RNA sequence: CGGUAGGGGAGCGUUCCGUGUUAGGGAGAAACGCGUGCGUGAGCCGCGUUGGACGAAGCGGAAGCGAGAAUGUCGGCUUGA
RNA sequence: AUCCCGUGUGAAUCAGCAAGGACCACCUUGCAAGGCUAAAUACUCCUGGGUGACCGAUAGCGAAGUAGUACCGUGAGGGAAGGGUGAAAAGAACCCCCAUCGGGGAGUGAAAUAGAACAUGAAACCGUAAGCUCUCAAGCAGUGGGAGGGGGACCAGACCCUGACCGCGUGCCUGUUGAAGAAUGAGCCGGCGACUCAUAGGCAGUGGCUUGGUUAAGGGAACCCACCGGAGCCGUAGCGA
RNA sequence: AGACAACCUGGCGAACUGAAACAUCUUAGUAGCCAGAGGAAAAGAAAGCAAAAGCGAUUCCCGUAGUAGCGGCGAGCGAAAUGGGAGCAGCCUAAACCGUGAAAACGGGGUUGUGGGAGAGGCUGCUAGGCGAAUCAGUGGAGUGC
């Protein structure tokens, strides 16, 4: 396909954006999902074995003539009070995938995600403070609706317009430094500057 | 009951804790929330702990009176109650309307609590200024 | 990530009672020996069904005996079958026997034209 | 066919 | 952790460049004078270890490179 | 196309997470007890009563994930009477 | 070999002494028998701030209630259980039974089929009421056939409850050559209660790269994470001690 | 002086277990007791590594590697240098000489490695706080939900 533009409000389309997806393996997606979902979980899920049980290490009765069955301690896995067979412990949950298998997967998403994807021309130099309003309102310009889901890949993010994004919820405002794989199938609309086209086309093309 | 979990929570140095509150005891309030929405009255007693005032006559609340001492009838005395802070609200009665109270430093050099729409000053009552 | 078990147990042990509540005395009301007896109850049902159709048609055979054996003195059910499948005539044990019950005279008309 | 946290899923049998 | 190998089988099972485990035969260190010249040849060279018992030589050393033929 | 040990394939549920502060819900959710629906089954699905606020799918993920047996173990309640 | 020690001996001083895995020679390296020294590193009775595919009263600390308490033990020491009326006590004035307890009207309240033994309230176990039905029976208690009787405020050869009498039918588990077994285990009912995790090795399935592949620690407006880090590892030559 | 969760330094120091038995060996210098001290402690500024090419005090991670090895050559035990990082910092002292008998007991002179000496010629943070935008109604206990 081919993108769309917006000066400040006005469309005047142009660049293309080429980038290298797989063929018969969304699967890729997945697993950048998986792994992305897997490594940042913190894993804090902790339970005391018998031995670490605050309890008594004794035999309560003896072993023979009594018609009680035979107990190892009061503090065993099978009455309340001390137990937790193979219960969880503070477990890490790290692990790998390739760098071209994850870089693949960021291309994929991004390739699948032009049709509802969006381009403007910079709009940084309109934000003396930081306004909301003024950001909102450029919103519904492009047509972007605070209802609907937003991220916005900006190649050189600004203080101001940062401030002034931040606290609309839906909206997602991204350096190529946070560039994101979760975030990239997170949004509705993708919403690119020329800058950003550049650096996509060349870097996974 | 009393319930045994429910109470003033003590500090560290065996003291109960308590609320900053918009609301004084020497003032005039609507109820915003609640069964008794819209009426106008004034706090008597504060109860700071739960951020519960006590309005003079509004939480009309029936209670059956058992007769203390002797062979005599009691009676149904009909009392108040307690209300959350955050169901009243700081009446003008100027404009006879509610407010969102806010802060300011005044020429004299106390601090007061002014409002917002028909900003009037509410800070010349009971012990008084 | 504890996982109570709760819901799982009773909502099947439920479905498990459901079969037993015609029982009598403990099967109908404990648990395990619900569960004991259950079993049982549908593996007497599925032998039943075989020994069904072999019973059925031993007392048809029955029926059918008793009904031939009151025309002359010396017949009897088993040259009566062989004659059946002399004339070729296809009637089936439980056809034979319920007419003689319900229609005897055509029970008759069947014994008469098929001596000649 | 876009690619949302909705629509992934493996491949048969890895 | 990390697997230890088991350097006491290690030293008599040698991999060749294909891939087959070898050993060396056994009997003849001593009491050679009542042996013939014919069998102490056959004594002298190495063979693969049997099919049989591969399972256990691998199973002992996992850091070997051998390829049971596939 | 009988099948113990035993191997292989295909599934159902359980709680929690992503999607999702989704729709569905004080004109009644979770639960609890009943069904002259469904499935090969584990189970599913609609019901109006009790109940009084939580929370389906679908596509995916992770386990303190399924009990009748352990002279198991904790609690309740029988029998002997 | 190097480093340190009891016993006994007992040197030399940079033309020196010691080390370089016995030992000697030659090289090279260092200066023993006096001391001091931040960091990066280890941990949590503990404080503040944040986070959770953590627990939710048989769980989570033993301990959600004035718990290391009650209780046991000469003593060291062992060691419990017991949360949820309501939004608000509005916690029931008055009347009746009546010495009390408790109960029924009244009253409050959304609700008292929320009354303090109070929220949802399963099972075992204990009853009360209705439909059918046993006193010539013999039975692991069901099952196939089904006499006679009863239905559900919804007109069915449909469906449900009972069940005269017939035929069949040696509780489950474990574990055995073989168990109805008079072999073992369970009084019943509900909960808890067992092949897990970390790291490596082999193999299979799947994916990425194949200009061979891959990075470890470590760095990241932390953790995940773009993006760096090629140090190493695996494959590219065997043969022989 | 005593007290103090773990971590740490020093003293003493098990056995069950594994080796399908067991004594060498392993469990292990671990558990335990004892003493000691800090926010870390210990280590530490080469009588060191390494190989004819070089490196420059320690300590910690990756790695070399489960390799070199040791081992009733059994069970088992198992390095280091080269290489990549984290963090870096170096100091003082005694005698030979000097002075107030003399190793009566005090000051100065110097302490270094591909040899060195003396001698004679107020700034910010923490411990209290402060100011701080914007909604109203219908909804039959109660509304922030519809």
């Amino acid at each position: 396909p081919i993108l769309n533009f917006s000066g400040e409000k006005v469309g005047e389309t142009f660049l293309n954006l080429k980038t290298a997806p797989p063929e018969k393996a969304r699967a890729v997606v997945h697993r950048g999902l998986i792994t992305h979902l897997q490594n940042k979980r913190r894993g804090t899920a902790s339970t005391l074995t018998r031995a670490e049980v605050r309890g008594g290490g004794r035999k309560p009765y003896p072993q023979k003539k009594t018609g009680r069955a035979r107990r190892g301690s009061q503090g065993s896995p099978l009455r309340p009070g001390g137990g937790v067979i193979f219960g969880p412990k503070p477990r890490d949950w790290t692990i790998k995938m390739n760098k071209k298998e994850r870089r693949l997967a960021l291309s994929t998403a991004i390739a699948s995600a032009v049709g509802n994807s969006f381009v403007v021309e910079e709009f940084a130099e309109n934000f003396e403070k930081p306004k909301t309003k003024d950001f909102i309102a450029a919103m519904q310009r492009w047509g972007l609706d605070p209802a609907e889901k937003s991220l916005f890949f900006l190649m050189d993010l600004v203080e101001n317009v940062e401030k002034s994004g931040r606290n609309i919820r839906t909206l997602k405002l991204l350096t190529p430094r946070s560039l994101n794989l979760f975030d990239v199938l997170n949004a509705e609309k993708l919403v690119f500057t020329e800058g950003t086209i550049q650096y996509l086309n060349q870097r996974y093309g | 009951r009393i319930k045994r979990w429910e109470r003033k929570d003590c500090k560290p140095n065996s003291l109960p804790k308590l609320h900053k509150r918009h609301v004084k005891v020497g003032d005039t309030v609507k109820v915003i929330s609640g069964g008794e929405k819209g009426k106008i009255g004034e706090i008597s007693k504060i109860h700071k702990h739960n951020s519960t005032v006590i309005i003079k006559d509004l939480n009309f609340k029936t209670k059956h009176v058992k007769s203390k001492e002797e062979g005599e009838q009691g009676q149904i005395i009909k009392i108040e109650a307690a209300i959350h802070s955050s169901n009243v609200m700081l009446i003008l009665k100027e404009q006879e309307v509610a407010d969102r109270v806010g802060h300011k430093i005044l020429e004299d050099v106390r601090k007061v609590r002014y409002l917002i729409k028909t900003g009037e000053i509410v800070d010349t009552p009971d012990r008084w200024k | 990530t504890r996982v109570k078990r709760g819901y799982i147990a009773r909502r099947r042990r439920k479905k498990i009672r459901f079969f037993a509540s015609s029982f009598r005395g403990a099967h109908s009301r404990l648990t395990r020996t619900i569960a004991q007896q259950k079993i049982r109850a549908l593996v007497s049902a599925h032998r039943d069904r075989d020994r069904q159709k072999r019973d059925f048609r031993r007392l048809w055979i029955t029926r059918i005996n008793a009904a031939i054996r009151e025309r002359g003195v010396y017949y009897n059910y088993s040259k009566f079958i062989h004659d059946l499948y002399k004339r070729q005539l296809l009637l089936n044990r439980k056809i034979l026997a319920q007419i003689a019950i319900l229609n005897p005279n055509c029970i008759y008309m069947i014994y008469n034209e098929i001596i000649k | 066919t876009r690619f949302r946290l909705d629509n992934l899923g493996p491949q048969p049998g890895s | 952790y990390k697997m230890k190998t088991h350097k006491a089988s290690a030293k008599r099972f040698r991999v060749t460049g294909k891939g087959k485990i070898v050993r060396r035969r056994a009997g003849k260190q001593h009491l050679l004078a009542k042996k013939n010249t014919k069998r102490k040849n056959r004594l002298s060279k190495l063979i693969q270890v049997d099919r049989s018992d591969y399972d256990n030589v691998i199973g002992a050393l996992p850091y070997l490179k051998v390829n049971r033929k596939v």
